């Protein structure tokens, strides 16, 4: 025929000169879709599946089974083209063109009689070659596929089936739905295995088997926008092309695991000796921005040495965490510090404000609107943030002011790892360091006192879900004396900027101290003492400039500045 | 409290066919 | 007609017919009712087909099979394998979902765990399970989620969350995880779901439920298991614990829920706590989830039964049950070996052992330790 | 592709015609990394209007022609496609697939063509819409088997709002961020193009101005983004100068630069240190009367502003107490034009309507699902 | 006129007269009465109007004993459908009313949808052929749209 | 220019002299005066403008006592209903208002839809004739576009 190679591609000479892929698994639906083939009436499959659990690829396994004679006898010697509905209506400009240019395929195909027909994208059938008063592709072809002298295989997105197919009922009984699943991560092995000669040839690398094993369980666990073969593949591919820029080989898991940690942002590669000290000495770096709080800084400490060593539950998130304690002793600083040390960033904490979840209506700034309502389409500020960066720290701030009512829509966050947006979009938080900061006598003889008040607060399940409840210590006066060093380092900081030195003494840092601690509050006052006892009497003094570069400032309001 | 945010569908079509006028 | 609910008697009845035919031509024959239903089955993904006999005994241990990803819970685990059994025996309702289920009872005992372990059974994946964590229904406004908008809104060529995942899989057990947490509202919308198997979604396609496990997890009721007496004065000081749960979670249900509500469900199971000897083989099932991770880096985690009796020791509240014991393997084994993985204490191609090198054989353990020893 | 709806790239720069790519190195690399991959080689530069995506396709294009490339890019005519030009002359049905099946059997012949599809969430509905033959039903299977590679550019809004809501097409695509510049690197982007900018106007352009032109932009300007409104700065400078013929300077940017916003000059080329010297003296000239006042913040904004700041503070909060209307908001505005050079700073909020908690889901925006959110 | 709201008059009518005389061509290898028009118009609306058999009039006087086939006890109930079906058959119903309209209120389980299922397979012989509009789904007012439709300009108007 | 909204001025004056002329000419196989202007705009856009005849003159004298008839009591109701028929075939209406408006409210079931409908069976001899908007099914904010359409472009505008 000559007609079908215009308007289509020839997958049974494609896969005669070895230009398609091997469909290594997929075998038991070729099976299907050859049963579908073999009826009498209707026998049209259509391939309806996610986008990449490999559709196309089905009838690309398909064609490669016609040439090897792996078909049944009513399947040999069978041209399966891939019809271009686009080359179709290419060509038309006038009324019954489109029309003869479908009139002219069926008939090759009445008159050859071996023609299985792939109309991938199937839902791109209905409204082709539809006009001012044309006769679309899809009633054209109804008469022929209801009667089974048309062999027409259809490939569809789940999504396009039920968009297009099912808003058309007699073209959905014109095709049987063949269920082309996600494969799983052992058949998604398989299928790498078997397509390892294809992307060992493009790159000319070497892919090792843990490469492949790493590919699928890797994809599986930390991507979830894509779909088995397609992710693992992808990061078979990058990996390759990768190593094709370095060049400018050996792939191991850990580059795939590298590539894994460039494009989701988690930190899964195999560990730097270097990385890991830093991991091993996480405290003591998390104790760079943050003064005391020991046990929790142990404690989120252990929750991220935990995963990066692979031994958290991969069914919960990395961590998760009641700071609960009193005011201003470093709920928030902890979680701005575990943000600089897995991101580099203050910025990268998911802050969620609690406080202004007072009522029990805005439960939807989480998740999202349900369909319907207004911000359906531009909903959940939990889920987006967590669907785009799914390695995250996500705060929780003044958890106990938000209406207890909020807390069961992180329920299942807490123990599934799953936030299903009001779009139905399950949010991955698997990978995220959920924290939940918290400022909620007599005759005998705080961590007992504040773990009865979450008792009685939150619920028993809530509680019982947070992997580390935390009780704070009150800060005491001389942990307010280092974190007086820790504050001035910023103004003392910016002050090397222009050569000039900032030392204070003994009586300067304890009178800030004595402005600074409070039990109220805590720490919190000490921040604005400073920045309006010690860094605007800085500021206004370059303004004077009675102060300059090569000077020392010795501090002893009533702080004197030299 | 709550506002439903409808969808206006606008119609959406391809474009007409025309049938020609033949100049020998 | 009775497992589809997409097309019409002619056709649909031709299409078992033409495609039994057609998978007969492959084997080469007759078509027998055997090969009408395994084209069903495979078509719908509902079982329906004849049972082997590999299979026929494997429903017969449905309680035993389910038991090795559940501990106790023997009430539980019976119900919903009288569900399955009567579903694939063919004497389930063909008008009503093959099982609706209340598991009750207090935290961590195994509700969610049961329907994951069932959806296990029925398809080998705990992500078949159509988990809808009600926690985020208790807005009264989200019922569109289960069916989707009405004409003229948004999400209305998307509609449908629970009546979309059934139209694709008629036959699965769907989760309300936390029914109670959900609006009053939001299981009225459910109402047809239990007694007719409808759930008409947005678009006006009805959907079967004729063929799902319905499960609603539930920890209503269960606010006593901190204490063991009443705040009034008792002739009893005996156990009636679970019993007056039992009885406090069936009060609690029938305040919270409608009558009809109830009506509709075909087994509410109040969950025991989980027992001491039930955490002590809870104990292996969460350390084989530790040492299946080791294994994929080539190390095997080995528990002695001193230190297993130690993690049942240590992570028993008879309150919560079971997410104690995750917190204690958290705190005392994976985070120690956290440590010592990350410094070469421990590596790849080891067995770590782990022991107590403090303590008594039976005693409570408050100056006890682990101790991580390498082999090989 | 013809050069009927694009423009050969790889061939603009064998004679030099593409600017010099100073940066975005990252990103090219990154590009040559989807390109090299066997299926679906298909890169997106997302970022903003202006950022300097098509650069890094320019970018690309040159190292394909210096040979920088790793032989599976080697001597590939990169050409663009509009597909704004593709689309336009359809009235007919099939017009718009014609001309994209004429793309595409060129690209089948010649097999060394790489798509630039600038503007690619036109590619969703580009014919009819999402179930219809459009252009991405169209390009989806040779974009899933890498057999047509195409470098697309969307924004971040624009890749969220078509590409992943288009399920079938997110998978075909990689993501590639290009962010934007920094005023650093965009200073190094201005003095890698001084050489195209001094040789098309015949004019100078010093080092002074090219640092004005990035810091000024980023200040002044932030409906766009940096790259481009810095080059527009040098751009318009010297055109402007051949308007008045030999040099660019800091001040000529600011010239062009208080054109736009409407900042005289001065505040545009000024210095924070004096810039905020005699600030009491600009002040008085609407506030008479009440002087320790203007004092007290003119003092205030001078120590949170010049010298030490941390950025965890805003440049000043007011407490302003008293009698109603004696220079209240007449003070605020005062200080608004002197901010940094526009009386149209001030937003007054009118508290007085808020007796209510709820309504401060009607004043911070609105859970959605209810009123008050746009 | 009564019968058909989607035809208009002249045509619906001729429709009636056209197709009784084409069924009695049919019976004669002749006149058209009343009932033949009824005959075409029940084979066409689906509404049973022409003149009852004996056989059917038996049924519907004997339709209380006939739905506690189905409906054990309910006889208040079972009656009031049945005196709403019996005055529609005897042509006595409000024309512009419709055929009977019912509130079943009582307890959980007692048979309200199972009567108006046994109701629903009396008149048609399935219980499929109700139209059971389930009204848990209708949660707040805008999901009155799935009842009448969309209005123009919105989606699912078609 | 009074009575019709849908044409012009030049013309649709003509309109009414024109086929007034050449109704008139019927009937001499020869003056054609206001009355005759009148009964053509009544043909035409359905409005009865025209001098009533004695017949119709007298029958609204007795309007009331023919819609009661139909409607029983509410006497109050027939008469307000008679006072704004009767200023309208006197000529006598505001011609910026409609011709009657009317807030019919009170108890459920005492006659305000039977009113309506006798008011629409005295005007047109049938009360299906009756504009019968059920406001109802328009509690949604955006069911307005059944009442005036959908704007052009959106689905359902034509
Ligand atoms: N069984 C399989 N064996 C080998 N490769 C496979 C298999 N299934 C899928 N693939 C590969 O996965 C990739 C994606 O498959 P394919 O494009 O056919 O998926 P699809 O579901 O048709 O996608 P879409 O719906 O987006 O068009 C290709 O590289 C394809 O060869
Ligand atoms: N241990 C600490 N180390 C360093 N800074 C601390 C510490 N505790 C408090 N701060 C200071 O507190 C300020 C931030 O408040 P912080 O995050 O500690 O509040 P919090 O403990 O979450 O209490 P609240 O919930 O009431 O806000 C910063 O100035 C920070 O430096
Ligand atoms: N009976 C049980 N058998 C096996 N595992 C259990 C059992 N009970 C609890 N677990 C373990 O405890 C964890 C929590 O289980 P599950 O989610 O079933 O508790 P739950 O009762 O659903 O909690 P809640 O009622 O608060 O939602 C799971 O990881 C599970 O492995
Ligand atoms: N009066 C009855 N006669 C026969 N069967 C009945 C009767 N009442 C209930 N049943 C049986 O019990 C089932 C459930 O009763 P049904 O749903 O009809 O009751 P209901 O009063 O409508 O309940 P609900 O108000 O909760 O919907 C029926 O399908 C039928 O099998
Ligand atoms: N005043 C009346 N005169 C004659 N018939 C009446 C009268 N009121 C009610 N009816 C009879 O009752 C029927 C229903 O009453 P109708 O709908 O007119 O009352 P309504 O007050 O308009 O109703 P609602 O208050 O429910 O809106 C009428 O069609 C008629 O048969
Ligand atoms: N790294 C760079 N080096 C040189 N010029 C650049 C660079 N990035 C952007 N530009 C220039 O800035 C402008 C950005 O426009 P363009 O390249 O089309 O990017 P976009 O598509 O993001 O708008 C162009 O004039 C471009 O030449
Ligand atoms: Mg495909
Ligand atoms: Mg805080
Ligand atoms: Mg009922
Ligand atoms: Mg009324």
């Amino acid at each position: 025929s000559l007609v079908l190679d215009q308007f289509g591609r020839n997958l049974t000479a494609a896969a005669m000169e070895g230009k398609l892929d091997p469909v290594i698994g997929r075998e038991k639906e070729i099976e299907r879709v050859m049963q579908v083939l073999s009826r009498r009436t209707k026998n049209n499959p259509v391939l309806i599946g996610e986008p990449g659990v490999g559709k196309t690829a089905v009838v690309e396994g398909l064609a490669q089974a016609i040439v090897h004679g792996e078909v049944p006898e009513t399947l040999k010697d069978k041209q399966l083209y891939t019809l271009d509905l686009g080359s179709l209506v290419a060509g038309s400009r006038y009324r019954g063109d489109f029309e003869e240019r479908l009139k002219k395929v069926l008939k090759e195909i009445n008159t050859r009689g071996d023609i299985i027909l792939f109309i991938d994208a199937l839902h791109t059938l209905v409204g082709a070659g539809a006009a001012e008063g044309a006769i679309d592709a899809a009633s054209i072809l109804k008469p022929k596929l209801a009667r089974g002298e048309l062999q027409t295989i259809g490939a569809t997105t789940l999504d396009e089936y039920r968009k297009y197919i099912e808003k058309d009922a007699a073209l959905e009984r014109r095709f049987q739905p063949v269920q082309v699943g996600e494969p799983t991560v052992e058949h998604t092995i398989e299928i790498l295995k078997g397509l390892r000669d294809r992307y060992e040839a493009h790159h000319r690398v070497s892919i090792t088997d843990a490469a492949m094993v790493a590919a699928a369980t890797l994809a599986d666990r930390y991507i979830n926008d894509r779909f088995l073969p397609d992710k693992a593949i992808d990061l078979i591919d990058e990996a390759g092309a990768r190593m094709r820029i370095r060049r400018m080989a050996e792939v191991d898991d850990e580059q795939i695991a590298e590539v894994l940690g460039n494009w989701t942002g988690i930190p899964v590669f195999k560990l730097t000796e270097a990385e890991t000290t830093r991991l091993l000495r996480m405290e003591e770096e998390l104790h760079k921005r943050i003064i005391g709080q020991e046990d929790a800084v142990k404690a989120v400490s252990k929750a991220i040495r935990r995963t990066r060593a692979g031994l958290k539950d991969p069914k919960r998130p990395s961590g998760s965490f009641i700071f609960a304690g009193p005011s201003g002793v470093g709920k928030t600083e902890l979680s701005k510090a575990l943000a600089n040390f897995l991101f580099g960033d203050d910025d990268a904490l998911i802050q969620i404000d609690m406080g202004e979840f007072h009522d029990r209506f805005t439960a939807s700034r989480l998740f999202g609107a349900p369909p319907g309502y207004v911000g359906y389409e531009e909903g959940g500020q939990l889920t987006e943030k967590v669907r785009r960066k799914p390695f995250s720290v996500v705060l929780f701030d003044a958890i106990e002011k938000a209406h207890q009512e909020i807390y069961n829509s992180l329920l299942q966050v807490l123990e599934d790892g799953r936030l299903t947006d009001g779009q139905g979009r399950t949010v991955d938080f698997k990978n995220t360091v959920l924290i939940f900061t918290s400022n909620l006598l007599g005759f005998s003889k705080m961590k007992q006192k504040v773990n009865d008040e979450l008792k009685k607060h939150f619920r028993p399940e809530f509680l019982n879900r947070i992997d580390d409840i935390i009780v704070f210590h009150q800060l005491t006066r001389e942990e307010i004396i280092r974190m007086v060093d820790l504050m001035i380092s910023r103004v003392a900081g910016q002050l090397k900027s222009k050569d000039m030195a900032l030392v204070l003494t003994d009586a300067a840092k304890a009178l800030l101290a004595k402005r600074g601690f409070d039990p109220v509050l805590g720490a919190r006052p000490l921040r604005r003492t400073i920045q309006r006892e010690i860094e605007d009497q800085l500021s206004e003094k370059i303004l004077f400039e009675e102060v300059g570069p090569g000077q020392v400032v010795t501090v002893d309001a009533v702080f004197t500045f030299t | 409290m709550k506002v439903l945010i409808l969808a206006c569908l606008v119609a959406l079509a391809l474009a007409r066919e025309l049938e020609e006028l033949n100049v020998p | 007609d009775r497992y589809i609910n997409d097309r019409f008697l002619p056709d649909k009845a031709i299409d078992l017919i033409d495609e039994a035919g057609a998978r007969m031509r492959i084997r080469r024959a007759e078509v027998d009712d055997e090969q009408i239903a395994e084209v069903l089955g495979n078509w719908t993904g509902i079982p329906v087909f004849k049972l082997t006999e590999a299979e026929t005994t494997r429903l017969l241990r449905m309680e035993e099979e389910l038991h090795k990803r559940i501990i106790g819970q023997e009430d539980a685990v019976k119900a919903v394998s009288k569900a399955i059994r009567r579903t694939r025996a063919g004497l389930k309702d063909p008008k009503r979902p093959s099982g609706s289920f209340i598991f009750a009872g207090p935290s961590g005992v195994g509700k969610t765990e049961l329907s994951k372990a069932l959806a296990n059974f029925l398809f080998g994946d705990d992500d078949a399970l159509i988990q809808i964590d009600m926690g985020e229904f208790h807005d009264r406004f989200t019922a569109s989620r289960l069916f989707g908008a009405p004409p003229g809104y948004v999400g209305y060529e998307e509609g449908g969350q629970l009546t979309e995942k059934v139209r694709r899989k008629p036959f699965s057990v769907v989760l309300f995880d936390a029914i109670e947490k959900a609006h009053q509202e939001i299981y009225n919308s459910l109402l047809q779901v239990l007694e007719d198997g409808r759930l008409t979604d947005g678009q006006g396609r009805t959907v079967d439920f004729k063929n799902t496990v319905l499960i609603f997890t539930s920890n209503l009721g269960t606010s006593d298991i901190s204490k063991p007496v009443g705040l009034g004065f008792s002739k009893g000081g005996g156990e009636n614990d679970y019993e007056r749960m039992k009885q406090k979670v069936n009060d609690e249900l029938k305040k919270h829920f409608r009558p009809e509500f109830l009506n509709r469900i075909d087994d509410i199971i109040v969950f025991h706590q989980l027992t001491r000897e039930e955490i002590i083989r809870m104990v292996d099932l969460m350390i084989s989830r530790v040492a299946g991770q080791l294994k994929s880096k080539d190390m095997a985690l080995v528990l002695t039964d001193a230190a297993k009796a130690l993690l049942a020791k240590r992570g028993f509240d008879p309150v919560l049950g079971a997410r104690p014991l995750r917190r204690t393997i958290q705190r005392e084994i994976e985070d120690q070996l956290s440590e010592k993985i990350l410094f070469e204490e421990v590596g790849p191609g080891q067995v770590v052992t782990v022991d107590v090198d403090n303590w008594d054989g039976e005693g409570p353990g408050e100056d006890a330790v682990f101790t991580f020893t390498g082999t090989r």
